């Protein structure tokens, strides 16, 4: 699986490390 | 020219706004200013001295107030989303 | 025999996922769809209306 004009992306609360740990 | 400081800039009519930094990409001798996939400028060749400057937008992001219940306490916290603390006080 | 079948089947998962570029087509489709949505949103700024 593969700058800002007022558009913001928010990080997932469960980061990729915690998702992987879950 | 000012680097690493958010400054309004105007290069040959670009009339952009954002912080200009030193860039690594090399333009062709005729290629004036860069661009992105979404057709938004993200580089410019300094017209006086020929060097490539990577422009990035002024830091913005939502500010959220992490507070407990007002009945429990009145002391609050503030999150400045997606920005480093160096430019927070501004 | 069941253990060998299960392990070799897992190796088959690994090989099929690596070789086939369309194994992750669903999540990649979701990511590409979000990217197209955002790119169209940005391009709409360039539009006169
Ligand atoms: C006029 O423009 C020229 C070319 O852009 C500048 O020439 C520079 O001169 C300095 C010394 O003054 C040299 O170190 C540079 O190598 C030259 N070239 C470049 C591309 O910067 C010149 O400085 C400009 N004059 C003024 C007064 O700004
Ligand atoms: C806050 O806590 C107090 C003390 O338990 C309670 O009386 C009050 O109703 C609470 N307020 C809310 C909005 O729940
Ligand atoms: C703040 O964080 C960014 C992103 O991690 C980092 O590159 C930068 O050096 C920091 N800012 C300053 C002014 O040091």
């Amino acid at each position: 699986v593969t700058k800002f004009n007022g558009l913001t992306v928010l990080p997932p609360l469960l980061t990729d490390e915690m998702i992987a740990q879950y | 020219l000012v680097k690493n400081k958010c400054v309004n800039f105007n290069f040959n009519g670009l009339t952009g706004t954002g912080v200009l930094t030193e860039s690594n990409k090399k333009f062709l001798p005729f290629q004036q200013f860069g661009r992105d996939i979404a057709d938004t400028t993200d580089a410019v060749r300094d017209p006086q001295t020929l060097e490539i400057l990577d422009i990035t937008p002024c830091s913005f992001g939502g500010v959220s107030v992490i507070t407990p219940g007002t009945n429990t306490s009145n002391q609050v916290a503030v999150l400045y989303q997606d920005v480093n603390c160096t430019e927070v006080p501004v | 025999l069941i253990a060998n079948q299960f392990n070799s089947a897992i190796g088959k998962i690994q090989d099929s996922l690596s070789s086939t570029p369309s194994a992750l087509g669903k999540l990649q489709d979701v990511v590409n769809q979000n990217a197209q949505a955002l790119n169209t949103l940005v391009k709409q700024l360039s539009s006169n209306f």
